[PDB]
Order: C-alpha cells, then structure tokens, then sequence
RNA sequence: UCGGAGACUCCGAAUGAUUAUAACCUAGACUUACAAGUCAAAGUAAAAAUAUCUAUUGACCCAGAUAUUUUGAUCAACGGACCAAGUUACCCUAGGGAUCGCAAUCCUAUUUAAGAGUUCAUAUCGACAAUAGGGUUUAACUCGUUGGAUCAGGACAUCCCAAUGGUGUAGAAGCUAUUAAUGGUUCGUUUGCAACGAUUAAAGUCCUACGUGAUCUG
RNA sequence: AACGAGCUUGGUGAUAGCUGGUUACCCAAAAAUGAAUUUAAGUUCAAUUUUAAACUUGCUAAAAAAACAAUCAAAAAGUAAGUUUAGAUUAUAGCCAAAAGAGGACAGCUCUUCUGGAACGGAAAAAACCUUUAAUAGUGAAUAAUUAACAUUAACCAUUGAGGCCUAAAAGCAGCCACCAAUAAAGAAAGCGUUCACUCAACAUAAAAAUUCCAUAAUUUA
RNA sequence: AUUAAACCUUGUACCUUUUGCAUAAUGAACUAACUAGAAAACUUCUAACUAAAAGAAUUACAGCUAGAAACCCCGAAACCAAAC
C-alpha cells in the first residue's frame, strides 16, 4: 500500500522531537564521581518512613462513649 | 556517537557545550501502551504517568540513561530560569511557560 | 485551531492553559467585594507551587555535591603528598 | 505498516546553461596545385565506377589526371590562392580536370565524350576564366 | 523406565570384572512438586587417607530368613491394581466431533555442437554439456459422495452460426491466429460410466455445495 | 402396541471425571508454565495469585572480573516496594501479530524462546495491527493514529592483376587451398551474383472466470 | 434528539459456550406461581477468666472458654430382591 503524504509529515514530526532529545541528554551536569553520595541522605530518610509505616500496624482503641451511645437511639421528647 | 553533539547541533538549539543546564522539563507524548515491559517501568519510575504534565528532573548521568530508554516516548526541555531560582517569598507566584522559562512573578496583565 | 501558533507567541497551545482568561476570577459581588478563589485556581496554585518546591531542593542537592567533589579532592590531594622519620643512606641507615 | 511508513521516510537545466566552447588532405590539395599548372573545375556527373575509371585511365593514357576533394575542406585554400572564383563552383559533388598543358580544347573534347557532362569552368594556364571565355580561348 | 552421544538420529542397562575390603558419627551444601538420588570438613575408630573402572534405578504392604542383622519382581504398562482375554452389523447410555529434501544410473524436451556431414521441386543427424520433466535404485508391514428427470442462471479459456489477418492460401479441402457470448448445441444400443451405431451447421469446455431430493427418482 | 431378554413395587435421593442449570446492589485485587497419575473431558503438588500479620531493605539500574548476550552484580541514582510467618482456592486446552532459532547448518509447515495486544478512534473488510493512564456532568478547547498515491538508426557508395585447384575454367567467390595488388578507399567480400563473369562492409556518409460495474466526483486561491 | 408520532444521525438480540471472536452452535411463544451452597479439624474476628480455663472425664512452656464465620440442583444405560 502506498504510504500517505499526512502520515510522512507525522512521523517526520517525531523523528525531529526524538533527534532533539539526543542533544539535551549529551550535556550531563555532574559527572558520575560528582554524583556519588550527594542524595545519600534524602533517600535514607524517605526509607525510614517507609519502615515507619510498615512497623505501625495496630489496632485502634476503643471507647465506653461510643458504645454506650447507641442508647442515644431510644431518645425522646418528656 | 549519537549522543555525542556537533557544531552545527549546538546552533540549531542554541544550547552552549560549556555551562550546561541543570533541570529537565520531561512530558510523557507518547502512549506506553505496546511497549516493552522494561519501558513501562521507566516511565512510572520517572514519574511520568500522565502525558502533557511537566516533571522536573536532574540533568546527572544516571538519570539521563533512564531517560534515553524512554528517549522515543518523551519531549525534553530545558528548564530556564530568567529571574532566577524562587525564593519564599516568590515561590506562591511562580509560573512555568510552554517556552520553558520558570518566571516567579505572575500577574495576569499586559507586559507593557 | 491554530496551536502551533500559540507557542511560538510564548503562549498555552490550548487556550485553557495558563492565561488571564482562566486564571482570572470569573465573577465578582455587586459590591466590587471578590468572591472566594475558584476551587480549579486553588489546585492549579498548588502544583506550581510544589512544582517550585522541587525546582529548589534539586539545584540545591546538585549543588551541594559537587562542593563535596571538591573537598575529596583537596583532602585527598594533601593526603597524597606527605613524608616523615629519616633517609640515610650507604653502609649504615 | 509502519515498516513500510518508514521506508518512503527514508538550479538551472544544463540544457538552458550555455555550453561551454585535414592537414594531411590540405597537403594533398596543395600538391595538385602546385603539380598541376591549370585546374578546370567540373561538376561530379555520378557516373558508374567502371566507367569513372576508363575516364581517369584514358586521361592517365594522355598523362591526364582527375582529383576530387571535399569543398569544406577545400575552401580555406580556394578563398587564399591564385583560385579565388571556385569556390561558389566547389559545391556539392565535383571533379578537377587537371593536366601539365593547356589542352583546353581537347579537355571539352574528352568531355564531349560524354555529352550529359558539363563543363562549369576553372583555370588554364594559371589563368581562373568562365566556360565562356575558355572556349574563346580554346579558340 | 534409565543413562551415553548427535542435532529427532544412534549406543547401552536392569551391571560384570578387579578388588589384602572401604567404620561410625556429624558442620555446610547440590538436586528436587513429592518420593528418590548426590558431595563432604571436623570429631571418633580400625589399620600402616579413596575398592576399581565404564554406568545404572523398583516404593508401601506382605511374605521369608537368622541370634539382630539381612533377603524377596522383564511389579519392563518400569510411581508398581495380590490375581481378569475376545466379540458385537443385535447392541445401549452419557457426551464430543464431523455431517521440500540428496545422491546413483536411465530415459526423454530446449539450448550446446566434439564431430562427421552433406549434394539441379534433394540432408542433415549428432559426442559432450547445460538446462527442464518421468522413472528407477536409494529407508518399518491397507484407503480417503453421486447418475438421471424438470427448470435452468452466468463465465468465454468459441463447439456451430457471424466478421477478418496470415498461409508452405491456384480452384476445391484445410491449417494457424484474432475479434465476438448472439441463438443453438441430437437419438439410441450394450450399463456401469465406459464403448458402440446412425445422423448434425455443431453434437463446446467449465461454474452455479451431484446447480436443483420441503419438485421426483437409481 | 419398541424384549440381545418382560413388567410393577422396593433397594433408590442408585451412580455419573459427562451435558444442562445455579435468583439483590456496591467497592476493590486478579492466571491455559513444571511433575506424577488406567493419566491426557480428571485430580494432586510445585509455580503463580490472594487476605492478614511480622520487620527491612527491594525493583530498574548494576563499573571493573570473572564462568562465557546473556548467568552473575558495587558504590551510586530514579524510585516504593521486597523477605518471612498463618490461612485459601481456582487454574493446569489459549487466540492473533512481530522477532529468533531448530527440525529436512533451508524458506515454508510443526514445534521452541522472547515481545505486544483485547476502543467509543482509525486501517474496503476490522476481538489480535496503529492512536489511547481509570470514570463523572457541561450546547467548552487543544490534540493523536488516519482520512491513499501522483511517483535510442539512419541513405548513403561499391576499384584488377580470371588468385589459382579435380570439376571446360572458376572473376569477391559452386567448389578446395591460399586469401592477396594498386589505390583517398574495398573482405579473392556480408549476403548476392554467378556451370565462369544485385550489393553490404571501406571510402564517402542529412541522422541516431463464472447473480449485477460498484461511493459520488475533481488536474492549481497561497 | 426535535416545533413535530414517523423521515435525519448513531447502533452486528440475550444467555450458555467455545481462546479472552461470532453473521456461529445450544436453550427460551408469552404470563402467573414454584424451582439449586448444608457441616467448624485448622485459621480469622469478638468477648469471660487467666498459670490457669471449663457446670465431672478436656486442654495448657499464655492459655482456655463461649460467640459469630463453610462446602448446591436436575438427568442415564444398568444391577439385585420380591410380587404380577
Ligand atoms: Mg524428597
Ligand atoms: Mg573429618
Ligand atoms: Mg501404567
Ligand atoms: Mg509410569
Ligand atoms: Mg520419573
Ligand atoms: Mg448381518
Ligand atoms: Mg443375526
Ligand atoms: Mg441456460
Ligand atoms: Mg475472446
Ligand atoms: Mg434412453
Ligand atoms: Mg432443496
Ligand atoms: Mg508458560
Ligand atoms: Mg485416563
Ligand atoms: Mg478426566
Ligand atoms: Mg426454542
Ligand atoms: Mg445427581
């Protein structure tokens, strides 16, 4: 089958988006020595809530209040 | 070698090989839909869950090699900041703008 | 129509991105008194607003990495350099 | 498709452009001259090849003989010589009647042989003359 | 069933010979559905450390043996019912279905032609090759709806009618080719379809789930 | 009044790995691979999945270096899951596309391995290809795939000593061996002519398959 | 949707079933009534007392006692007994 006009413009389209992603990925900021170790403690800290959580795990208290409420049901006008 | 720039590149985009910039505005254009199961994880791991909303990430060398996997599925812009960073006081006025610039004073009338 | 022509203005290729014409109130009292933040401004704030957020501890994380680069560098640098004790030499040392 | 999708992906006519910009046979033309004091200039009557020859032979019997050359080549030589009035005559098929003595009659005369052929003039004695005045001349 | 080799084709086994005879106990592991099968430090004990290759399987129950240690399967359908064959068109029920390679010679066809050749409406054939076909040797021991009658619809790759080219077309018979789907395209005998006899301008080739059994029939 | 072995009652609610069926709303998560089996219309285990609980590193990535594009994996980084314990099933036939082997160091076909999919949009057809993060009200908006394609030939001239030879005798020549000579330029000639004795090449040369086609239409407005 | 019942636009019955597909293949003329998940070994949740719990015999190196929470329907060819 023949390939359509409008489906050439629309890939060649996506070829220039994609081709241009290669410059901006080809000029890292930091090296990979410059990397290391400077995000070390922003993740240690987000961990530690993760365990947090898991850890945490219980089941909820409970109240005479709540429970003597449902008499509140039989209430009425004098 | 073609991730490695050349001259003529550099005057296309108008981006300098020295002073490089530091923040990528990363939007997911494309569907992960019919992709490989690897490249489903990248996307989600980049944050990159919903198409036409713009992420902030590091310009540093491990990121970029989760960002060239998706390389086909992405745009990237730089992000520039012609104010400057925001401040505190700056941060509730901030605004991001289709050309990339992250400007720290909106006020909804004429530039004059 | 015509979207492509909104970015190169500098503008929102949708006319319902960022604009005075959502972004401002849409009403007001009799009064001139304004009447409280529409509820879709409120949320659109707070994305820029954490978006802003993010933009500041990224470059402040980068930044402070490669500060320490230079510190290993030095330390290490002198670290590299050093002598002590004694160095005779001959039938006797 | 996309395969094949990808596949198709994947000034001036130098007819307008301007375009940019024989020794041996002028020997052999310069020699009858010189060999040959008269030259009588008639045209080629396309006669058969046998009987073409039999008429330069009779005339090599008579010390005669019969040169032909191609006119465009013949006339740089023709508009530069003693010969100057031949060259509107050097056109098309034509014969040189040439010998080493004026036998301007008897040159008719041999023609005459063939009656069709005409004489169309030429030089005699190193004398370029017309048909006419050589038949006066003849006289 | 097990294992060796090749990438399904081949080889072996329910191990034998050699063995101056090979303990017990116990860290950590391999393998693996389970069950089974592998390697082993340390400690301890005999003696003066590993039997030797090649490789080799069978559970529980239950019966045997002995003075406390051991043995029982072509259970080979090899995860093994303690012990059971045929036959059904006389059949029945529950359902599911459908209704290409190489080689080895030998033939051939076209292009080769090594050769010979050839001799007044007088000649070629053809080694050897190449290429297309068909067989043979080369690798275990039987077969899978449809005539006819009635009515026909369409295709043209035309059987006849019609219109033409060429001719090795004198006239007369023909042969070769193109265009054309218009109407037509037989009756019987032997009778399982294949022949046959007489004719015709011709007795076309095919498709329409045997074209067509709620139209009929073998 | 249907005998390969009567009928009625009872055993009996016979049994059926087989066929059929199995009645309100809402929210959420969610797969036909390995092993054995009188097993392949079944069941059991592994693997997967799930609800809860415990506590801590997990996924992508993973430099050097091994054993050779994988088996393995360290600092990092992007990010939130992974391991253990208790309980519990159904499932154990795929379907199609695209890659790579392997069967005859083939294609195919049958397998095996990896990847992807299950529109309301698009592709004459349209669960499987391409665009598509869930579902909600609005007479808002920007968009994706796609809406087919305009892609070389000619009319010109043609010369003897008849070379001898078995074919009277062989002229460029039936024929056979030589295959020449002059010539501007000619092959004992390309055919032809000729029992011997019209012209091409040369020279000279203007050029080069079966019911009935099947949207309608349209070459130029940036 | 609409001013308007129909015209205009959009739209390949249902269930079961096959692979996660049907223009298939099963089943339904329609109405009313009837017509198919049932058990507490282990687990979870909730309480009583607690080195003890239980209204006799049971269990226990935090247990023990009580409560709540679970596993369908229809259908053969046949086989045997005794009458007719
Ligand atoms: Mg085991
Ligand atoms: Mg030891
Ligand atoms: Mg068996
Ligand atoms: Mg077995
Ligand atoms: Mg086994
Ligand atoms: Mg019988
Ligand atoms: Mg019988
Ligand atoms: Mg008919
Ligand atoms: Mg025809
Ligand atoms: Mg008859
Ligand atoms: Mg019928
Ligand atoms: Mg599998
Ligand atoms: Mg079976
Ligand atoms: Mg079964
Ligand atoms: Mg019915
Ligand atoms: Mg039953």
């Amino acid at each position: 089958r023949t390939v359509s006009f409008q489906a050439k413009e629309s890939m060649i389209r996506r070829l220039e988006v994609e081709a241009e992603n290669h410059y901006w990925l080809s000029m890292p900021y930091m090296t990979a020595e410059q990397e290391c170790g400077h995000a070390a403690e922003r993740r240690a800290q987000a961990f530690e809530a993760i365990k947090a959580a898991a850890t945490s795990k219980f089941p909820k208290h409970r109240y005479i209040a709540d429970q003597l409420d449902h008499l509140n049901i039989s209430k009425k006008w004098s | 070698k073609v991730f490695q720039p050349k001259p003529e590149d550099h005057e296309k985009y108008g981006g300098d090989p020295q002073n490089p910039h530091k923040l990528h505005i990363v939007t997911r254009i494309r569907s992960t839909k019919r992709r490989p199961y690897w490249e489903k994880d990248t996307i989600k791991m980049l944050g990159l869950q919903k198409a036409h909303s713009p992420q902030i990430h590091k310009n540093i060398p491990s990121v970029n090699a989760k960002l060239k996997v998706v390389k086909h599925l992405i745009r990237i812009q730089p992000l520039k900041l012609p104010q400057g960073l925001p401040t505190e006081e700056t941060m509730s006025s901030t605004c991001l703008k289709s050309t990339g610039e992250l400007v720290v004073q909106w006020h909804l009338k004429p530039v004059e | 129509a015509g979207g492509q022509w909104r970015l190169q203005q500098g503008l929102a290729a949708n006319p319902s991105g960022y604009g005075p014409l959502t972004e401002l109130p849409d009403w007001s009292f009799a009064d001139g008194r304004p009447a409280p933040p529409m509820k879709g401004q409120l949320r659109r704030k707070a994305q820029r607003e954490k978006l802003a957020r993010r933009v500041v501890l990224l470059t402040q994380e980068m930044d402070a990495g490669i500060q320490a680069w230079k510190l290993r560098q030095q330390k290490l640098q002198e670290e590299r350099k050093k002598e002590h004790d004694l160095k005779p030499k001959g039938t006797l040392l | 498709f996309q395969r094949q999708k990808l596949m198709a992906i994947t000034a001036i006519n130098p007819r307008c452009l301007p375009p940019p910009p024989v020794r041996l046979l002028r020997q052999d033309i310069v020699a009858v001259f010189r060999d040959n004091r008269m030259i009588a200039v008639c045209q080629n009557v396309a006669l058969s090849a046998e009987d073409k020859l039999l008429l330069r032979h009779q005339l090599r019997k008579h010390k005669i003989f019969i040169k032909v050359f191609p006119s465009q080549v013949l006339k740089p030589f023709l508009e530069n010589s003693k010969y100057r009035n031949l060259l509107p005559l050097f056109v098309g098929h034509n014969l040189l009647l040439v010998s080493e003595e004026p036998k301007v009659k008897e040159m008719v005369r041999v023609l005459k042989s063939v009656p069709f052929l005409p004489l169309l003039g030429g030089c005699v004695d190193d004398t370029i003359l017309s048909r006419q005045g050589l038949v006066d001349y003849a006289k």
